[PDB]
């Protein structure tokens, strides 16, 4: 993981925040407005609001480019963005920005079809107060041809309309010397929180090609180093491979994962397999297993034939990508050849050939290596039929069609009906989006599918494998 | 081959220099591995010494003087064959026990977590926090605190160099930056507290003689410098008792402008100082007139 990561560049090839990434969300923003009310939705920043949270939330996914965990991740929100106005309305858009701000953001905000933009010079800026009489005139000159807004309430706020009212902003709408009176009396607002946390927990393209880019090369590069460990380790060496170290390094990324306070309180898998490392018949794991601390040679099918297969599986927790894999851990060839010293006190090599032992172990190895081929290409097939049809993706059909084609390649050797129930084999295919898990209705969002809403998982898994050299063996379970 | 040896032998030397570098690494290799990229360029603006030498040592091999040289080409060459043998091997090695790396990064991280939380914990009643009046003492506290979140926030980076060493994501912290704009503010304010009350103070203790408060006061125009010092004065961030008491010195400074300006003239002579003792009811003018 040394070499590899310090090739990969991860971090220096971040996707930059593009245009055409901000005027999608914008105008996002703006059809949920046509569709709760008429005028406009308002920004008010913290400090002027008794420090709003929710607003922490839209500046960091509309300016910043957070998505997923990462907006509620931060917590902070730069002195630079303290304070600011936007107002965004079908027409046109207004915004009321500092110097600093203004220069971070530029591109973005002249981008805008329509945009209204207000910033000060210096010599303004030195007079502070001459700032708070500028604010409220700006407010004023905005506001005017308004009745219907939207707003979002706080944290601090704990769901109250007054709460609104309490802010300081309209409170001095509401001074008596104005003589407009409280903004809530002249003009009509509701909550669209609701509506704005459903939208946060969508994809873009943005974060697809964060999703490809770099938290794919993070989970192939632990996956490979995790597993680069047996073919670091010396050949005599190799038989006290215990499970607890193999599996050490997965435990150990899913905890620096864990240590976050939002991750644990957001969820946690239903019941699926947490990342590990099995050999042999403990990869049959009863939904829920622990790695064992034995040696290789303490495990075995009889005294005299040794396990020959391993399972591999894991996922990061942030966007619970699964991948799991299954591999062989014998050279399986029919006959090898045994070098033999004679005489024993100089020693001549004689090369003994055609050992029938590894023969005998073959049969069967090779049985299972053929089960776990056919497995992947019934997959390959599903693949394009789900593509020739959204309405194959549900999971009965793929496990009838690889029953059916499973059965054929080892059909000859055994009796059929015994061999196979269509119990003895399971499919999971399960639907994320951003940590969550949705529902599958195919038809239902058929409209929603010309984009991509959400990402899949697919995991098949076997079961109670038979073996034809001993008597009522199991020889363990087949995963991918 | 004296100015090449000494670089090629700063750069083992680095490779030697610390204990940490020796037993734990970081970005710097990327650096040292720069230089080795650049290794084929520094024997590029060399060889010309190497077939220079090559003619000189043909029918003249020395011994008397060839030490040095003997020193610093050797030099340079047990660079080259050290940085074959420890990057193998280092790198062979470190592969091998990568699991401890990252079991140590997890102690480190799981430690700092909790360091931040009894340092949050120890700010809402201590020191800043605005409970007391704490007359001007505010600064040893506040420089305490300086260095303490400087402390915390090198630990920080060697934190984050680890991490993307490993490739994880980056752990973000957010209440050291809510420490560092709290006090970022106050800091500035209390520095300007600072620089005028002792530039007050560098003016208190000139006599008669020395003070010129008359006609052409040259503390009046101390006290102009302090108008100018007033006109940096107001500032809307926020009202203290530090900054009040700043406020109501400078005021009595500029009281004292117009004051003594006349007040110095031969005007008073000392039945005025006795007038200024009794009315006054100051005992200053009744010890000194």
């Amino acid at each position: 993981m040394f070499n590899f990561f310090s090739s990969a560049n991860i971090n220096q090839n971040i996707p930059k925040y593009s245009v055409n990434d901000f005027v999608f969300r914008l105008k996002k923003i703006e059809k949920i407005v046509v569709k709760e009310g008429l005028d406009g939705f308002l920004l008010i920043n913290g400090v002027d609001s008794r420090e709003n949270t929710e607003y922490v939330k839209l500046t960091n996914w509309l300016f910043l480019g957070n998505s997923g965990l990462e907006i509620e991740e931060n917590e902070y929100l730069n002195q630079i963005y303290s304070d600011m106005i936007v107002l965004i309305k079908k027409g046109t858009t207004h915004i009321f920005i500092d110097p600093e701000a203004l220069n971070s953001l530029q591109t973005l905000i002249y981008s805008i079809p329509n945009v209204d933009v207000f910033c000060p010079t210096e010599k303004q800026y030195e007079d502070k107060d001459e700032m708070e009489l500028l604010k409220m005139a700006f407010f004023l000159r905005v506001m005017k041809p308004t009745k219907k807004v939207g707003i979002l309430l706080g944290q601090k706020d704990k769901g109250k309309i007054n709460s609104i009212e309490k802010w300081p902003l309209i409170q001095s709408y509401g001074l008596e010397e104005l003589g407009v009176g409280f903004f809530s009396m002249n003009h009509e607002v509701v909550d669209l929180t609701l509506r704005l946390n459903a939208v946060y927990k969508n994809y873009d393209k943005f974060f697809v090609s964060k999703l490809i880019y770099v938290v794919a090369k993070r989970l192939t590069g632990h996956f490979n180093s995790a597993a680069g460990q047996l073919g670091d380790m010396k050949m005599h060496k190799r038989n006290l491979a215990t499970e607890s170290q193999l599996t050490e390094i997965f435990r150990d990324t899913y905890e620096i994962e864990e240590i976050s306070k939002w991750v644990q309180i957001r969820g946690v898998n239903a019941a699926l397999p947490k990342p590990r490392v099995l050999f042999g018949k403990n990869t049959s794991a009863d939904c829920s297993k622990e790695p064992s601390v034995a040696p290789l040679k303490d495990l075995k099918y009889s005294e005299t034939f040794h396990s020959f297969h391993a399972t591999f599986e894991t996922f990061d927790l942030r966007t619970c990508l699964r991948a799991a894999r299954t591999y062989f851990l014998a050279k399986g060839v029919k006959e090898e050849r045994n070098l033999i010293t004679l005489n024993d006190d100089e020693g001549v090599p004689q090369g003994y050939e055609l050992n029938i032992d590894e023969n005998q172990q073959y049969k069967d190895q090779d049985f299972l290596a053929n089960l776990y081929l056919s497995i992947i290409i019934g997959f390959n097939e599903v693949m394009q039929l789900i593509t020739k049809d959204y309405k194959n993706m549900t999971e009965e059909f793929i496990q009838d069609y690889i029953f059916q084609k499973v059965s054929k390649v080892y059909a000859g050797f055994q009796i059929p009906e015994s061999e196979i129930t269509l119990d003895k084999i399971q499919i999971i295919l399960k639907a994320y989006n951003s940590f969550g898990e949705e529902v599958k209705i195919d038809f239902k969002d058929t409209i929603s599918f010309k984009l991509t809403p959400y990402f899949f998982m697919v995991r098949i898994e076997q079961k109670n494998i038979k073996s034809q050299i001993l008597n009522n063996t199991v020889l363990g379970s087949l995963v991918f | 081959l004296d100015s090449l040896t000494e670089q090629t032998k700063m750069l083992s030397t680095k490779l030697s220099k610390p204990v940490k570098d020796i037993d734990s690494l970081g970005y710097v290799m990327e650096t040292l591995e720069q230089i080795r990229k650049e290794q084929a360029e520094i024997d590029m603006k060399f060889n010309p010494v190497q077939e220079m030498y090559s003619l000189l040592d043909n029918y003249l091999p020395g011994g008397i003087t060839d030490k040095d040289e003997m020193d610093a080409r050797s030099l340079l060459r047990r660079n080259w064959d050290i940085l074959i043998q420890q990057a193998e091997i280092k790198g062979k090695e470190y592969q091998h026990k990568q699991a401890i790396y990252l079991k140590e990064l997890k102690q480190s991280i799981k430690d700092f977590t909790n360091q931040v939380s009894i340092f949050r914990r120890d700010y809402e009643k201590n020191g800043p926090m605005v409970e007391g009046i704490s007359p001007a003492e505010a600064m040893e506290r506040l420089r305490r605190f300086e260095d303490e979140y400087d402390v915390k926030y090198q630990m920080y980076k060697i934190n984050a160099r680890g991490e993307n060493l490993f490739g994880l994501q980056n752990q973000k912290y957010p209440e050291l930056e809510k420490t560092d704009a709290e006090i970022k503010n106050l800091n500035k304010l209390y520095n300007l507290y600072d620089s005028v009350i002792k530039n007050i103070q560098q003016f208190k203790e000139k006599s008669w003689q020395d003070v010129s408060k008359d006609d052409l006061a040259k503390m009046e125009e101390d006290a102009g410098k302090y108008g100018e010092q007033c006109s940096r004065l107001p500032k809307d961030l926020k009202e203290w008792q530090a900054y009040r008491d700043l406020k109501n010195y400078i005021d009595s400074l500029r009281e004292q402008l117009p004051l003594i300006i006349s007040l110095k003239k031969p005007s008073i002579m000392p039945r005025h100082w006795e007038k200024i003792k009794e009315i006054t009811n100051t005992k200053l003018n009744y010890e000194n007139p």
